[PDB]
């Protein structure tokens, strides 16, 4: 699972993310939409043009939820309970897509951190994002 | 796989700037560190007992360079990828028995590495072309037995 | 995909005994029940709110019959699967946007259903040929965009 | 997660499995080896001919471990801890293979239960086998 070193590497990168919640989240979403266009069908009600108000506002919410997960890393299922029911029962998100967005978020992190997105940092975020993804899907099992 | 002139340009343009040895060492080290079961296939490489040991492992680095050189052969001939990787396909599938899922995983790692190395050039559109690239190489290597 | 005469026999022999409507209804119902996100694609089918509702859903059953009939078109022409499924590939990929992973999942469900229906005939060797079959159909449908 | 109904459906099928632990486990393993021959490379020290002593003895151990998991379904990580370290640290089993064996076990169940391997039973075992697989791999994360 996540070690204390993992958590420290995560928070160090995160306090930067929290400074630009809207930019980061929108960039992750647009990389997903552009690289994996099938994911766009979950957002027919969104204007999906670059930097649309809907993309930016939603980006901030996604990053905000991930920030909540960072705080309550040891109590993920409970903390994300409402979101889990939302993505499974209401939105019926295909689990493969949680991996796609997780991956795109890592690309955004890599782009912004450059040299500082070390293997150790990537491992930490991979474990974190996989843990969050498992929870958002746990209502399928 | 019907590349647009724009996609081909995103690929050849970025690759010309790539430090193959550096990006290759990073990609392979990250594969071994992020997905530890892949270490099963590298018993002869010596000490892989920690992330720092892996990053300082000379053969991991040299091997990563050869792997990224191989990707270069896809970049250099975008319309004949399936054929370029036929022998390697036989190698990974019939000799090494690497599950094809891991080809996909290495591809994703390379996408992330390229992002850390080219923050400006690696736009969503560039990522789309390069993701199409690594997926085509993974698919070509997976033909080896399916 | 280079079928051996023995594989072709495992396939055609078993299929001739298959109750397409029954096996098809089972496979689709089980897809919707075991992997609930797949229900996203069947909003027009009416009540899918429970396992029992799904198993009694007339359109789920009718649709499963059409899907297994489609698999029959692979059985009936084992060397031209890629081409037989080209139109369906376009349908699932460009129109429906079904992630390819789910093609693999339906294939696994069909393998299990065939096992419950043919305990004696469905030996490990038979399973091997049929798994090769459902994977070839999944691969053919995945060409739709990769 | 697993419901009480899931657990009851599982135990009903399981007490039959426990009657033929060796047959069931060997059949699951051989379907994996034959259908997914790459998995055979984990067993170079085994005679992999049909019904070999090594396959049958190992089959019984696999079924026995699954039986232990059934008993301690609410305490899986702890109960399988030693096995988790074995498959991750020692054997370095690719996570995809846990899904292959799980699938083959379901085929064996379907073959032996026929009509009684209902969708409800399959769901129950799918959730169970996925939970066990997650634990045997958790040392990778
Ligand atoms: C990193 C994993 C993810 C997290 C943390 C996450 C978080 C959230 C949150 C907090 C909301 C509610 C926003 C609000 O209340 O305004 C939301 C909505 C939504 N999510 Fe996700 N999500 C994730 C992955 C996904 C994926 C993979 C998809 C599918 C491609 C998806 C599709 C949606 C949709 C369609 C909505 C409805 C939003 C609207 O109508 O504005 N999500 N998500
Ligand atoms: C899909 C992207 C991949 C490409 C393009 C690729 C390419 C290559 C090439 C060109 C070689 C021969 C190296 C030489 O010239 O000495 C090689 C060897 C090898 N590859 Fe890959 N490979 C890929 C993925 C993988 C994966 C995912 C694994 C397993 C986790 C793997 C395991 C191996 C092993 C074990 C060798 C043998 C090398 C030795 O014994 O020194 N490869 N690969
Ligand atoms: C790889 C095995 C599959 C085969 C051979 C297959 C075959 C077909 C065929 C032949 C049709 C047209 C039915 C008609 O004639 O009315 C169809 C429709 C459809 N399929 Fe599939 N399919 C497969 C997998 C899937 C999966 C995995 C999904 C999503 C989870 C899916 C979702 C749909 C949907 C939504 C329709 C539209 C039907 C309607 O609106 O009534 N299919 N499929
Ligand atoms: C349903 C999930 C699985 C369970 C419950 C399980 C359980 C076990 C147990 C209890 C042992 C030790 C037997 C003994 O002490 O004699 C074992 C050994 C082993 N397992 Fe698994 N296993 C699972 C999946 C896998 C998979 C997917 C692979 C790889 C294809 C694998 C490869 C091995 C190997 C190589 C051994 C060493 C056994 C020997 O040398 O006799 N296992 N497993």
């Amino acid at each position: 699972m996540l070690t204390e070193d993992d958590k420290q590497l995560i928070q160090h990168v995160w306090e930067k993310v929290l400074e630009h919640q809207e930019d980061f989240g929108a960039e992750a979403l647009e990389r997903m939409f552009i690289v994996y266009p099938s994911t766009k069908t979950y957002f027919p009600h969104f204007d999906l043009h670059h930097d649309s108000e809907q993309i930016r506002h939603h980006g901030k919410k996604v990053v905000g939820a991930l920030g909540d997960a960072v705080k309550h890393i040891d109590n993920l299922s409970a903390t994300l309970s409402e979101l889990s029911n939302l993505h499974a029962y209401n939105l019926r998100v295909d689990p493969v897509n949680f991996k796609l967005l997780s991956h795109c978020f890592q690309v955004v992190l890599g782009a912004h951190l450059g040299r500082e997105y070390t293997p150790q940092v990537q491992v930490a975020y991979d474990k974190f994002l996989a843990a969050v993804s498992a929870v958002l899907a746990e209502k399928y099992r | 796989v019907h590349w647009t002139s724009e996609e081909k340009q995103y690929i050849t343009s970025l690759w010309a700037k790539v430090n193959v040895g550096e990006v290759g060492g990073e990609a392979l080290a990250r594969l071994l560190i992020v997905y530890p079961w892949t270490q099963r296939f590298f018993a002869s490489f010596g000490n892989l007992s920690s992330a720092n040991a892996i990053l300082h492992n000379a053969k991991v680095l040299a091997h990563g360079q050869k792997v990224l050189t191989s990707f270069g052969e896809a970049v250099k001939n975008l319309d004949n990828i399936k054929k370029t990787f036929a022998q390697l396909s036989e190698l990974h599938c019939e000799k090494l028995h690497v599950d094809p899922e891991n080809f996909k995983l290495l591809g994703n790692i390379l996408i992330i590495v390229l992002a850390t190395h080219f923050p400006k050039e690696f736009t969503p559109a560039s990522q789309a072309a390069w993701t199409k690239l690594v997926n085509a190489v993974a698919h070509a290597l997976a033909l080896g037995y399916h």
